[PDB]
């Protein structure tokens, strides 16, 4: 079923440990996935003013 | 005339159940898991995903959290709440089965005991202040004792101070300099502050006729506690448990803080054995505060 | 942000045609203007920094429900990017665009009997810069020509020589004057090189600087966020 | 009778050696088997039948 | 250096994942096939079991 | 006849009605999260003998790198946080920060912004009203522990009425000597040292004999909904820093010794439920103000 | 004229002038860092079932492996930390620890001993003097919360002078009943419950009406520069432990109830500025002493 922000959520029958490890891995990689505009803002701060 | 501290009067007996090695392991396990539960909640709030909280709640409550149902805390919360009730008073029922406690204690392994550390408790015990004729003595306060004394007789009066034998050091300060010395010892010159060891014996303080003298007292007592003990958390847990009504049982005494509770039980007959149960209650209250903050009900 | 970015009379008038009166007004109560206050500027001084709250600060302030309050809110939106709090304006006036309120007779609003000297004093015309002064006079001329008060507009300009020098050169009824106008009215814009992320002493100066710094990010990341809300909706 | 079992494999543990060292070594193998060691994004929205 | 190393604030996700897996290996041992206690009893003693 | 009341409960000044929406709450929560990162990065920079951890945290916090020959104060984020703290205290304080700046600053982090996740216990004891007969003298001293000293001269068995309000959850009474206390139209029990009372039970009558002054020490507990990041130690330290810096030097306002007395006094006023919501947001902002100000110390004696 | 002063402000004893150099400051900061890891090692010992995290941290702290035979004391670092604390309290205490040992212990960690990169709030109320007329009686009680009780028995009202010193940043006055306080040569304000004062402005005059006693509660806040690793809760606990352990037992010294009273009393001396720097280093050492002695009690 669709999430509010357009993501797809899958409900399945799966293990407690396999679900815990897989979803924790997803959350760790996700916080390092950012939009291009935010990436440009971070780059602009590093480069000189002009 | 005799004046004594209010919090030291008639300490009610504490519970005699859930004090064995298995029960102590259950309290230590509960504190360890509750701390992880509150740490995951803060990490969960900061980030977008709620994965850390789900895993912590599942370990604590043995069921996955659900949006429709409220987060009660599971069987661990129910066992912890009733065990706290039993410790306070001997009249509180000991209903929680031991097989259920043993099963919960096996969730995690704790490498420690209840006697591997210590904590300083700043509750001043004034067992008695014996005063002669025409000498009014009032004792106010528990963390800081305010002994206001005033005499109307023509001659100076001697007032006996008994601080018990459990406190390590007692610090005395006065509104104006006063003379104090042990029994059968020469009086020193007037000083503003004194440092005393309560084992030294009853202390004699003189009172001039002129103006009232107020003595401010502080004390430090060391009690063996687990290394995970935290005085800030046990104070919050004590207040929360009192508000929740876990201590509403007949023929018991109510205290302002866990500091006064443990000191009053210490200053009683069979006080060494009472204190061990009180320390277990302290760690249980530490777990109760952390869990209730993450799961308010 | 969008209103302050317009740098021509054509663009400003086109924007006011497409913008409803809801954007001009605000639903935040704010504070009462004309108050001597002490604000914190730790960049420069340890002590608190005195200042006076005004209607052109860029922050919503309480305003009355009369005709003057609505006009003052519109002018503040043009020159500061934020309007005032007028309680319960009504759906009838909120759907109308800003230009119709200024230059049309179908709004049901009687904008006659308006004193430009009193309005200018309330908006602190002595504190606004050349571009803000120019924008304010544009609103005055549109109001004057719609109600047939061109003489009162000229009288106001005669009494205020500094405003007469920088008066706009367009006539509200003639299209040729609008297209050939060469005024520059851009408060904010993308600058060559950059500007330091540092605070300013005045309330107006600091708020204006916050608009300039955020314009670059607003320029790049506004199309998608606005479109997501605009889709599946009917315009007011 | 029936039951559901979660099978994550068998990982023998030596008592003498430290448990944290064995857990870390097994963590690398478990992450590789589950496919979560490298940055990744789940694509399971198309795994359905109507 | 290995012993005294302090984890940086921006620690890599691979380290966080491995710490999660190693923690679950120790905390929940029944999932991976080992336990801390066992019991040996004669057949004539009836023990309450999970039925 | 005579009436006595707690000093901190008298005339609670109104709180600000600005910066209380969802976007402003997210801004405060973002400030607390990023200010915490500043403190940890400063500790890491000290241990690592390098400025790399501090530069990264300051750049995220202030959108600018630390500058040589220029005091580092926190940039626009510090300016916005300091002004909203002033606005929270009183209505007389102005509203200076625009809405565009807050929305820009609220997008730095991914905080929830919820203000009702958890709870906190506050120790200020409210004594709304103590009514005394003509020949009795009553004094109320203290906020964390209230000492009520009452003297009765002549006649006998003066009746003193205690009104602890309705907001406080539990109140514990301790006396220098055992005393008698019971609710209205209830029999007086045997004298005992301590009492546990629910302030909602009603006014409490205490029997005071002649001579021998009796002092009652009262401690109370009150529960208020607070975020999960709430830490009372940081809030109280931030409160003192704000008072010292002069952020609360506004006209026609009341000054308090601690945040505990502030939140309790506002709770006991009329429409106090909606005042507490603003006070909690002020507490989180003061938490951020404390961690930010300790990481960057401008003031030098 | 009756003059009443706070009990804790009298006769501040001289503090030690040793172990205040850069090398010694790094030693105390190293001790705080290594004692913090020692406490955390206990929790990391519980997540597993082994004692390797604790043995690893003890070896770093004590330069020797723990043994089941003897009580874990702390090694050379424990003796150095204990003796350095004694030298801080009084100038009569010997400086037993050599500087070579301190330099060796300071190289264990790479911390920098900067003790002026943060601030702390201290709540002790300094009342230097309260001057009262003949008929009035004034009693000052307490340090954290100063309860000044004044009774007027004369025919007319009395003026009482309050001197809060020149160090405290703010002082908040709350009275049992409304009262009037104005600075010298300033008109009396109406009766209010609460007054906020800046002590530097000048002495304050309080009008005492004839009748029931008036009690004023005072709370003060003072900002003192401290290291960033300062923890007031941990420092206070260490002070009580050091007092109980006898680290402060030395002739011709003054004893205080809390580290709040100690630092404020030293600050209010004739040359109290130089004492505060030493007191802050003592607090950081006391913070390390609390963490270490709790992990290793003797």
């Amino acid at each position: 079923y669709p999430d509010a922000d357009g993501n797809d959520v899958s409900i399945i029958f799966s293990g407690a440990m396999s679900h815990a490890i897989f979803t924790y891995a997803q959350s760790q990689w996700n916080k390092n996935i950012i939009k291009l505009d935010d990436y440009i803002r971070e780059i602009t701060l590093t480069v000189p003013k002009q | 005339n005799r004046a004594t501290s209010a919090f030291l009067d008639n300490p009610h007996p504490v519970g005699v159940n859930y004090v064995d090695e298995g029960s102590r392991q259950f309290v230590a396990v509960a504190e360890l898991l509750a701390s992880k539960l509150i740490d995951s909640s803060r990490e969960s709030d900061e980030s977008n995903s709620d994965v850390p909280f789900v895993q912590a709640y599942s370990k604590f409550a043995d069921d996955n959290p659900r949006h429709l149902r409220v987060k009660t805390g599971g069987k661990m919360a129910n066992a912890l709440t009733n065990v706290i009730r039993s410790y306070y008073s001997i009249n509180a029922p000991a209903i929680v089965p031991q097989v259920e406690i043993d099963r919960l204690a096996s969730k995690a392994t704790v490498s420690g005991d209840m006697y591997n550390s210590y904590a300083i408790f700043n509750s001043v015990p004034i067992v008695e202040v014996l005063s002669p004729a025409r000498t009014t003595v009032s004792i106010v306060g528990s963390d800081r004792a305010d002994v206001t004394m005033l005499n109307t007789g023509a001659g100076a009066a001697n007032i006996t101070f008994n601080f018990g034998q459990i406190a390590e050091t007692v610090i005395l300060k006065g509104s104006v300099p006063f003379q104090l010395a042990r029994l059968n010892q020469p009086m020193p010159a007037a000083r503003f502050t004194y440092k005393l060891r309560p084992l030294d014996g009853p202390f004699i303080v003189v009172l001039p006729v002129g103006n009232p003298l107020v003595i401010s007292a502080t004390a430090a007592t060391r009690i063996q506690v687990p290394l995970a003990f935290n005085k800030a958390l046990v104070e919050s847990g004590f207040q929360t448990a009192m508000n929740d009504g876990l201590f509403d049982i007949q023929n018991v005494n109510y205290y302002s803080s866990f500091d006064e509770f443990i000191i009053s039980q210490y200053h009683a007959q069979d006080g060494i054995n009472r204190v061990s149960t009180c320390v277990i209650l302290g760690l249980a209250l530490q777990a109760y505060d952390q869990m209730r903050r993450a799961l308010p009900v | 942000m969008d209103v302050l970015s317009k740098g021509s009379l054509k663009e400003l008038l086109a924007h006011l045609e497409k913008t409803p009166l809801e954007e001009a007004i605000s639903y935040r109560i704010g504070t009462v203007p004309y108050q001597n206050v002490l604000i914190s500027r730790n960049e420069y001084y340890n002590q608190l920094y005195p200042d006076t709250t005004s209607l052109i600060d860029g922050v919503s302030r309480e305003g009355q429900r009369n005709v003057n309050g609505l006009i003052m809110s519109i002018i503040s939106y043009v020159v500061s990017g934020s309007g005032h709090y007028i309680p319960n304006i009504g759906f009838m006036l909120l759907r109308r665009s800003i230009l119709d309120i200024l230059t049309k007779h179908d709004t049901g609003l009687v904008t006659n009997n308006l004193n430009y000297g009193i309005i200018a004093r309330n908006l602190t015309v002595s504190k606004m810069n050349c571009e803000q002064r120019k924008r304010m006079l544009i609103c005055f001329k549109l109001l004057a020509y719609k109600d047939g008060n061109q003489n009162d507009y000229e009288i106001y300009l005669n009494q205020n020589i500094p405003l007469k020098q920088i008066a706009p050169n367009f006539i509200p009824g003639d299209m040729r004057t609008v297209i050939h106008n060469q005024d520059q009215l851009a408060i904010v814009g993308i600058p060559a090189y950059r500007l330091t992320q540092s605070t300013e002493l005045s309330i107006r100066d600091d708020n204006a600087k916050s608009y300039k710094l955020g314009y670059v990010d607003w320029y790049n990341s506004n199309s998608f966020l606005r479109e997501r809300s605009e889709f599946n909706l009917i315009r007011l | 009778h029936a039951l559901i079992k979660e099978d994550l494999g068998q990982w023998p543990v030596e008592t003498g050696i430290s448990l944290v060292n064995q857990a870390g070594v097994f963590a690398v193998q478990l992450a590789n088997k589950l496919g979560i060691d490298k940055p990744f994004v789940l694509d399971a929205g198309s795994n359905y039948f109507t | 250096k290995l012993v005294g190393h302090n984890y940086p604030v921006y620690v890599e996700p691979v380290v966080n994942i491995m710490n999660f897996i190693s923690a679950r290996f120790v905390a929940d041992s029944s999932y991976f096939g080992y336990t801390n206690e066992i019991m040996i009893m004669p057949n004539h003693i009836n023990v309450p079991v999970d039925d």
